[PDB]
């Protein structure tokens, strides 16, 4: 080896597909009790492999594949009540930095208060 | 305060990308 292009030397030693690994939506910014939401998450090109996603919150969300983009794959989950979700998806275990990520979601409060919603 | 209950509930599900068989 003689890198020095990183890709190798880079830190994290790539870790993998963690890095073709693109996740970018609205329901990765906050959802709503009961209220279906969605995310895209771009892949194809690490090479085939396996994703596990390990949910935790209040409720159990559900999770739903959408090949609809051309190219980005949609993932549309549902969550059941506020809270702070976490979710934790990696490429044939190239967790990406941002899991475990977190998905607050709000009941008519946009924002689920501790002095509001009052927990 | 103090949450009596353990963390919240939980949940873990998952799927994999396995195409057919590689011919290309």
């Amino acid at each position: 080896g003689i890198p020095e292009f990183f890709q190798f030397t880079v830190g994290p030693l790539g870790e993998g597909g963690a890095h073709k690994v693109r996740a970018g939506g609205t329901g990765l910014e906050r959802g709503v009790a009961g209220v279906p939401a969605e995310f895209s998450i771009w892949t194809r090109e690490a090479g085939a492999g396996g994703l596990s996603i390990a949910v935790e919150g209040p409720s159990k969300a559900e999770i739903a594949f959408e090949d609809r983009k051309d190219g980005s794959c949609g993932v549309s989950y549902v969550v059941q009540e506020p809270g702070d979700y976490e979710v934790s998806i990696k490429f044939n275990d190239e967790h990406i930095p941002d899991s475990p990520f977190v998905v607050p979601v709000a009941s008519l409060s946009d924002d689920a208060r501790r002095l509001t919603v009052t927990s | 305060m103090a949450s009596k209950p353990e963390k919240r509930v939980a949940s873990s599900v998952f799927i994999t990308l396995a195409p057919p068989r590689r011919d290309v």
